[PDB]
């Protein structure tokens, strides 16, 4: 509601780096591999952006990426929402 | 750092004809290329923008060409006015980089030099010193033996010469040579005399003059 | 003239100096100011950029950063410190305005840095017309000879730059701490003396301009 | 409402552009540097396009690119929405 | 695997003199270069991070430049406590790397 | 010391080892443990990282994969088992704590291993005092011998380090399976013997460290 789909995008994209990081490390190639540009990554997938810039190569990572797009895009639906119907009424009064 | 890298150094040519510089990026940049070119003493001037336009205020022999990372610039024509240094400039990806440079050379008919020889101000002579100022002017190609006598005899010291770079009204040299004595010195000899081999003349040009 | 910046300067080896550019025409929220670096007979060494208005400024990576960049956004003048120098930092230093489009569409003149513990020293300009017997060709070829000046540069101009055609001023040459130069410049045997011509040397290290008329030999 | 969530877009896309340049110039390899790309960035950001053409390489780059995302899409979630209600009752009659 | 490649292997130098050790990668990884010197008989130890920004505890004579695939060390004037192998070790991606070693002799 | 890693290892051809690396200071739940092996005058191979907490390790793909990693999340110590060595497996074995950003900020001392049959032997120090008739520069030099101990590193100290200036430890030499080096030290001929100066050989292999005082000739 309020700021509370805020939240679980928050819990997601934390997560959401914190898995790709571990599921990434390994695999030969892949430059999901630290905790910083791995956070811009997983905000990057919750918000539709597609920039290029970073992306999973792993099976697993691919797989945290899609709880991402899901969890994310599903709070991003909602987070964009509640912005919207504040600060328009906002400044209608 | 993006690396331009402008080949040729240095370019020769002949009075109204296409030339064509260019410069080489080390990865792609676009059309986020700039020319400026650079006179002797002067600061540099933008020339074409973006690859491709043109500036406001311009001659528009300059012709903006390339993209990618091959990159022309191209002067549809050349006259005397256009020799001096010129430079590429990114800004495609930071920080703004520079290219090495490329000077424009003329190749014109050969010229022979205009000879001054000039006494020392009366002003100079009265602190404590005489120096004979000789002129080579306009003369082409670049290469020239000047030659100092006093009374027919050759001196070879306290001289000090000086080259202009290639002059833009004409496409030829210049040179100067001073000659620093004593006035002291100056009172005990008669004549001074300034010679000149060029490739011009096998007769070398001669100019003197008799303080008394 | 658009970005106005001084015309030489001074320094003892390891003390510092600030250096300015002023700009009349527009002063734009979004304008940057650049400067970049020119030892004699090489390329354009880029130092760094500088927003006035919003204050921040950028250095160049590679080289070693002795310079501090400033701006004054009520006088619209923009500073550069450079800080305990040597005389590998010796050269002409240009001011660029830059529209935040990427290029350099406004230069200033330059000003001309000489890290030295020499003296400053005013110049000495000679007038050099010719001798009392030369036949007189057409044109006629006469100069100054401006001597023993420290540091560099001279400005020379002939009556005050009205008179800009067939003009040579060579390079300085240097000795034991003093340079010298001359300079020349052709004119109808018919126009002289019957028209008078003077030349003029500014040396902007010492603000010393000096004229000298170069009349016969009386 | 009307041409409102319309004009904060505006803002949001010019304060967007212009700060994305101050962020971005120092860092060695961003092109995300004059104010013209700069701006068509922020469209391509504002607006989930994704063409990987320009985007942010410093940490406050990505911040003003995420001030963009949520400030955009969220005016874009609704300036859309104004032209749908708007051209198709006004084909409607 | 990406290939650090530092040229040259050994540097010669006169003492107060600026040094810049080169590196230079198989390909593009940005800013993601780090340089550690090693003394003899000692452990590594970081110098350089991010491939510009510098360490807490670290003297100010090094000076991280470069991006892209050129890199480099640079230590405005020397002395004679920096004789060491000197490596770099990007991280853009996996696995880490690490360069061939420069030592720096006076 | 932050990371802490063990002397140095023996072990038989074919057989197997641990390795220990106990972290005091922080022990975050994102940190990750790294091992990098240098072959005596060779560069830094990265073996492979480990994060304790989670417990997944990653291995070098190109290297020839004897080692096997492990943690103890309430101990805060990380081990690598080493499995099947020859004497192409003998090197240095450092540990560092890369924070999850990308680089090995904290670094062991590392730990020396030595694959190979011949048996333990401890050291020998001898002192090594000056003639008993060598004139007395300003500064004189001595040092001690350690003489026949195997395996490698051994550890010297001055005064148990208080004396660190003008010191040189010389490189080990090998002779039928025994090793040998020397130290030296200057002091000031005013300050000694008026001051005590001894020399500590801890030689970690062995769990042996001796002292010697470096008196005149009695
Ligand atoms: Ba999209
Ligand atoms: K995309």
């Amino acid at each position: 509601a309020a700021g509370a789909a805020t939240v679980l995008l928050v819990i997601v994209l934390l997560a959401g780096s914190y898995l790709a990081v571990l599921a990434e490390r390994g695999a030969p190639g892949a430059q999901l591999i630290t905790y910083p540009r791995a956070l811009w990554w997983s905000v990057e997938t919750a918000t539709t952006v597609g920039y290029g810039d970073l992306y999973p190569v792993t099976l697993w990572g691919r797989l945290v990426a899609v709880v991402v797009m899901v969890a994310g895009i599903t709070s991003f639906g909602l987070v964009t929402a509640a912005l919207a119907t504040w600060f328009v009424g906002r400044e209608q009064e | 750092d993006i690396l331009l890298t402008q080949s040729p150094a240095i370019l020769s040519v002949s009075p109204g004809e296409r030339v064509s510089f260019s410069c080489r990026a080390s990865q792609s940049i676009g059309t986020d290329i700039h020319w400026y070119q650079q006179r002797t003493n002067g600061s540099p001037r933008l020339l074409i923008k973006y690859a491709s336009e043109s500036i406001s205020g311009i001659p528009s022999r300059f012709s903006g060409s390339g993209s990618g990372t091959d990159f022309t610039l191209s002067i549809n024509s050349v006259e005397s006015e256009d020799i001096a240094n010129y430079y590429c400039q990114q800004s495609n990806r930071w920080p703004f980089t520079f290219g090495s440079g490329t000077k424009l050379e003329i190749k014109r008919a050969d010229a022979a030099p205009t000879v001054s020889i000039f006494p020392p101000s009366s002003e100079q002579l009265t602190s404590g010193g005489a120096s004979v100022v000789c002129f080579l002017n306009n003369f082409y190609p670049k290469d020239i033996n000047v030659k100092w006598k006093i009374d027919g005899s050759e001196r070879q010291n306290g001289v000090l010469n000086s080259w202009t770079d290639q002059d833009s009204k004409d496409s030829t040299y210049s040179m100067s040579s001073t000659l620093t004595l004593t006035k002291d010195e100056y009172e005990r000899h008669n004549s001074y005399t300034c010679e000149a081999t060029h490739k011009t003349s096998t007769s070398p040009i001669v100019k003197s003059f008799n303080r008394n | 003239v658009q970005l106005q910046q001084p015309g030489a300067e001074l320094v003892k080896p390891g003390a510092s100096v600030k250096l300015s550019c002023k700009a009349s025409g527009y002063t734009f929220t979004s304008d940057w100011i650049h400067w970049v670096k020119q030892r004699p007979g090489h390329g354009l060494e880029w130092i760094g950029e500088i927003i006035p208005s919003y204050g921040r400024a950028n250095y160049n990576e590679k080289i070693q950063k002795k310079a501090t960049l400033t701006a004054d956004k009520s006088s619209s003048t923009a500073f550069m410190q450079l800080s305990s120098l040597t005389s590998e930092d010796s050269a002409v230093y240009y001011c660029a305005r830059e529209r935040g489009d990427g290029y350099f569409a406004v230069w200033g003149a330059g000003t001309t840095v000489t890290v030295s513990s020499a003296k400053t020293t005013p110049p000495s300009v000679y007038p050099l017309a010719p001798g009392s017997a030369a036949q007189t060709n057409s044109m006629v070829t006469l100069g100054c000879l401006v001597k023993g000046y420290f540091p560099e540069p001279v400005t020379v101009t002939w009556n005050s730059g009205s008179l800009s055609s067939g003009v040579h001023t060579f390079p300085a040459v240097l000795q034991s701490d003093l340079y010298t130069l001359s300079s020349s410049v052709t004119v109808p045997s018919s126009s002289w003396p019957s028209e008078t011509v003077t030349c003029n040397v500014a040396h902007p290290a010492s603000s010393t301009k000096v004229d000298k008329k170069i009349v016969p030999r009386d």
